[PDB]
């Protein structure tokens, strides 16, 4: 989402927390989206749901 | 009820720089709902229990 | 592409995409005939009738 009223587009939650180095895996039920797979890498996915 | 839960894909030379174009572009088609668009031709029919 | 699994054999040498169609290993039984319960029904009415 875009936050500090400006042209800055931060990432919210976890994600963050992946992006600022304050983890280095998740390890969650963490969909597979076109948005969050821009630049981070995935594996095979645990399972198939919907 | 499945064994060994696996999945299709796209096989393609060893690590060059077309995978990870496709590797989106695929996730846009999951994104757009266009494989239940393209349920059409694919797995539909008659009597599944 | 076509029809192509994902195993562990095969991703040594070769790269893949991101998983397409759920699939695995499944098994297709004979279209046998229809079968009652192997007993009348004396489930339980004998708890209290």
């Amino acid at each position: 989402e875009r936050v500090q009223n400006s042209n800055k587009k931060e990432w919210n939650g976890m994600m963050g927390e992946l992006l600022s180095g304050q983890a280095d895996m998740i390890v969650a039920p963490l969909t597979i989206n076109n948005e969050r797979a821009q630049y981070i890498e995935f594996s095979k996915p645990f399972k198939y749901q919907g | 009820k499945v064994f060994a839960s696996t999945g299709y894909g796209i096989a393609i030379q060893k690590d060059s720089g077309w995978k990870r174009q496709v590797d989106l572009a695929i996730l846009q088609l999951f994104g757009d709902g266009e494989m239940e668009e393209l349920e059409a031709l694919w797995l539909t029919g008659i009597c599944h229990n | 592409v076509g029809s192509l699994t994902i195993n562990e054999e095969r991703s040594e040498v070769v790269d893949f995409s991101v998983p397409f169609i759920e699939t695995g290993i499944s098994v297709m039984v004979s279209r046998s005939n229809g079968t009652v319960s192997p007993s009348a029904f004396l489930e339980p009415f004998s708890a209290c009738v």
